[PDB]
């Protein structure tokens, strides 16, 4: 007799699943929700170039450390496992994670001369403050972002010097005080036994002596050297008063507002491509919910995840 | 199954029906072939396609930049931070892979559903007038033809026309 | 239609049904009627009304203030507060509109269970003294008054009383 | 039940059968007794082992150092660690019981669905040569001696052998 | 005859979501996402609020002339912008950690620990006003502090102790005096060197003044810092100055519950009551969720950036 | 005598109970439980390595070496509620918890002498804790000392020492015989300059503590008022170990995983006993019951 029959689809597929009461069950049609596959190498991210330290680190970099070049914006910040040149002078940086953290948020960056290097410091000396942790081709040198001051004459004579805001953003400036080894050097560089600094915004105010004392040379160096930092409102006021011990800003820098940055640490080189998800380990290409190769994300990005495999069954079990 | 329809009392699936995920396999005076019913596939990949569309879109992110940086005096807040990562870390793996288990067998158990809703769709549809055999077939008690096979799967099967012809030799 | 009643081999529902969930419609010498099924519906009633009840009841707060306040060196802290608040929110909102679709899901399926499993009980307490006639209608191989409605609804119907009736009807 | 077969049409269950989960209490000449079916039952001790042991299979472990230390000015990030460990509790707390009960109304689904399967298939075997009387029980219109039996149980029942008698004590009926 | 077998429809406009299916119509269902809130600034579970209006934190506890001050609450508030603040420039240590120990409390009397009269016998209390911190055009100064001067030109050593003989914590805050110049210090504390030394049980530090003009604000370039300790019961908190000190003069005894709140909030205030408050409004719902606002004190709802939330009770509408 | 033949399902003696989603409190043939309340309510080792159990002493007390305590590895320590550092003076420990997390990160830990007893002090004289020794002056005399160290070990150097502040300056050439007096250390980390704040609130001692590098020199200059290292604490690094407070008492047994209530062997996902715990172990719970159902409802008749 005639017959009619209802049944099912079944292929030759071997795509294997997994469900709660069974285990790789092989299904006709199914979907991967993981992305295991990244690119190998840094890309730009939406069109914006990253900016690549390279043997400089963030402190070098905005200290202007010479062995970088001492330009405006990046989309993130790359640096190396080993980024060498670092605070040239032993000392100390002053909240520097936080500073990190405030560049970790912006691409603005103009950078200009608060305090330009000859009209300022009349009574003050200007070209004689370089140091053999420095160098510049060999010779002893110094940082380009800031001037560090000394004797001219026997004299060194207080200064007030006071930059008011006219930019339309915050202005990031950097400092530095030195703490000699010697009394000696002390009275051989700024002149005044006892000499005070301080700086005041309405935000920062701040008054140091100078300590004295030589611990275990860094750089062959055991003066110390302690970098700070602040960030002045639009319309509003920083004063340093100096009568030594001062080392103060030349080059410093202007921030306005666009929301994202994010800064990476690897050893990965920089290609020429474009990617909207990138991980230190290397770009991703995917529209997919999930990915495995990196937790450090930086973009539009899918979710980490531990899983090995992630394969939702879109088709039925697969019976041939 | 489930629904104990696939991998049920019908054993298997056919390679033969490339069409579609469900469907008719028939024996005619006119011949033979597979044929699958395209609105139940159909309502079948509707229902499979919002269902991946929905879990893609239930997981969307929100805004961080995960480097962050502590110092030898701040190493507690940096295992605060840690800890922090990796608890969602796992909490997100787990909401992923138990998602994909649980949605899988829902998945599965949808088809079976379907297909055993389709074989009975069918039976019911023709009543006396054919014999359920199992593996999800009938034979029956008449001639059917193309018409009348393609009249059984538009749902438009008439059992008066068929009644007499099928008593006959139900004897 | 997962267990196909509802939207099924069931083509609609009965706007004129105000009494319940689930129930029957009805005709004989003495006429036509809506009357809903209890049992059944009550029980469906508790289901649901536990499933709300217990989504409800799962989720339970601690006291808190989630506020707190950072200075501008703070900012780093500031952060990771931030991450955790939005972190802990996604996830909740996952788990909101999740379980909102699943036990959606779960729910109408339920209802379509429990109509056909009412379905099938009529069926199997009827056997051959009625017909299957389609859209979940019986016909009646022989003839029923309001006390036989009364015995099939209440779940007492008597077979070997209609039988030879129907047979020879049939 | 969601399949209606377990507190279902068959509204009880049986103290009688150890052997299994699923099974048969049968009647006939050559004597009764309770019997389970291993296939069904092995099936679905499979299906909820797995369950279980995939339920305690997806949690791997998060380990740290833990104890943690404030000071009196360190009282902000402090309750930062006590809104971080108190959030995850209440995140993990809930996917616990949430996951249990779900998963054991789905476990209860999947035994009531085992169970209309099974049975099912042994009517749709049998057709017209025995009836349903309800309770998940079938009358031999004919007679099932033991071989019978165990050909319905694995199967292999083959109609045309009885129909005839069947149809003479049905039709007698009908 | 017929029986027919069927299932409840109406004219339901609810629709539900579910993974299978969008938008589905269907005969019962529940909202379990709060989108109402009561639009004002209410109680709570019958008792109130704290509102400082224009003044802050700082201000109440200072006693800023424009506060009005007392008792106790369930929560504190703090306007969007709370402006009357520290009205001499400087600086409050630990302001957040402060607010933070506050955040928690309820029980809370003001009382007057150094009292004006009798406690500066060898000093002048009365000359301890400033312009930048006026009263209705004439000169003001916080009620809590006394700003100790010259006793004509002289100024004594102060040791004054305070033992607490509550069952409290008690709050005691104080401030230290940068001068513009020498010429104010010497003029005023009368003293060129002055030390500030305060012991506690934990608390133990000296304040050697550091002058220096910085940006005046508030007209002008002065500078104060203000500082606070809790000292525990059985415990005595000891003062030692030469000069530079602003001093208390009232202190808070603190009785501690283990919840409350601090809102910052624009909204206006009102008579209510309410078991669940937000800065946007008050909370009336038994509903598990809501979207008003993430900020929440009292008993209350998780908060979801769910637009809607529903729930299918009901069965799905065919009402043909 | 129709012959029958009956489908039926299990049912037991079984009280089990479990919750589903629309039905509660339900009895099932068969259940598992996936929640364990269980402990042995000891302190035992972990992994195979035994903890560290500082006794009366708390952290402090013991690196500052407190005569009431008294090796070089563990695989967690314990502190009791009621340890405490063996002090004597009213001063304060800095950093005290950045410090113990730091120990928290740790494993081996060799201890030397980093400044000899006899050796080390010839023009002072020794005034208490065993870790440090307390210089003041040889009769009438406290001259300048410098005192450095450099890393012989491939490991960080943990370094403490302390500052006193004599409640008067009687005290102060009473000990140190100067009145105007400085100390100051620096690492290549580290530069800090104490002097005295005379006061009274005898004498006041606060303790500061920092990690030498290897290779790394540690400077030590003072006129008075120090407390020197005798001993430092040469570490190297696990990336992690823990710190239990627990009064409950340490005996012979081995565990996966530890808590201060007591120990556990379980192979159950889920653990409400205690919040902290250490080794692999099951997720920390508030409920009171999990029990998943296995087999099916149970309907005895
Ligand atoms: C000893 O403990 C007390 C409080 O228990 C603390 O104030 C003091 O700083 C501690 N001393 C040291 C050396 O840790």
């Amino acid at each position: 007799g005639d017959t009619l029959c209802i049944g099912y689809h079944a292929n030759n597929s071997t795509d294997t699943v997994d469900t709660v009461l069974e285990k790789n069950v092989t299904v006709t049609h199914s979907v991967n929700l993981l992305e295991d596959r990244h690119n190998g190498k840094l890309c730009k991210l939406r069109g914006v170039a990253p900016l690549h330290l390279g043997k400089c680190n963030i402190a070098g970099w905005l200290l202007g450390n010479p062995e970088c070049e001492s330009a405006s914006s990046w989309s993130y910040i790359v640096e190396t496992s080993s980024s060498d040149n670092g605070t040239c002078y032993p000392g100390d940086f002053i909240n520097y994670e936080e500073l990190r953290e405030q560049l970790s948020s912006v691409s603005s960056f103009e950078r200009f001369e608060i305090f330009p290097k000859t009209s300022s410091w009349p009574n003050h000396d200007t070209n004689r403050g370089v140091t053999a942790a420095c160098p510049y081709a060999g010779a002893k040198s110094f940082y380009r972002n800031l001037i560090w001051l000394v004797k001219k004459e026997n004299s060194y004579p207080k200064l007030s010097k006071s930059y008011i805001n006219n930019k339309g953003k915050e202005v990031l400036v950097l400092w530095g005080i030195h703490h000699p080894s010697t009394s000696a050097d002390q009275q051989s560089l700024y002149q005044n036994a006892d000499a005070y600094v301080f700086v005041c915004s309405s935000r920062y105010s701040k008054k140091f002596k100078p300590e004295i004392a030589a611990c275990p040379k860094v750089r062959d160096q055991a003066g110390r050297i302690n970098y700070y930092w602040t960030l002045v409102e639009p319309g509003d006021k920083i004063t340093f008063e100096a009568t030594g011990n001062l080392v103060v800003p030349r080059y410093a820098f202007a921030m306005e507002r666009n929301s994202g940055s994010g800064i990476i640490i690897s050893d990965t080189s920089v290609h020429d491509c474009n990617t909207t998800c990138q991980t230190p380990k290397g770009a991703i290409n995917t529209s997919l919910p999930f990915q495995n190769i990196h937790p450090v994300t930086i973009g539009e990005c899918p979710k980490y995840v531990k899983s090995t495999k992630l394969r939702m069954a879109t088709g039925l079990r697969n019976v041939p | 199954g489930l629904f104990g329809a696939i991998a049920g009392f019908i054993e298997g699936g056919w390679t033969g029906m490339i069409d579609g995920w469900y469907g008719y396999h028939h024996q005619n005076e006119q011949g033979s072939g597979y044929a699958a019913d395209l609105k139940s596939t159909q309502n079948a990949i509707d229902g499979i396609t919002n269902k991946v569309n929905s879990v893609i879109e239930k997981m969307n992110t929100q805004f961080i930049a995960v480097g962050k940086e502590f110092n030898h005096l701040e190493k507690r807040i940096e295992n605060l931070n840690k800890k922090v990562d990796d608890g969602f870390l796992d909490i997100w793996t787990y909401n992923a892979e138990l998602l994909i288990l649980l949605e899988n067998e829902r998945t599965l158990d949808y088809h079976d559903s379907n297909v055993k809703n389709l074989y009975e769709k069918v039976r019911s549809q023709l009543k006396n007038n054919a014999r359920e055999i199992g593996n999800g077939c009938f034979e029956f008690y008449h001639k059917c033809d193309d018409k009348c096979m393609e009249s059984v799967k538009n749902g438009t099967y008439d059992y008066p026309k068929y009644s007499e012809e099928a008593k006959l030799n139900r004897e």
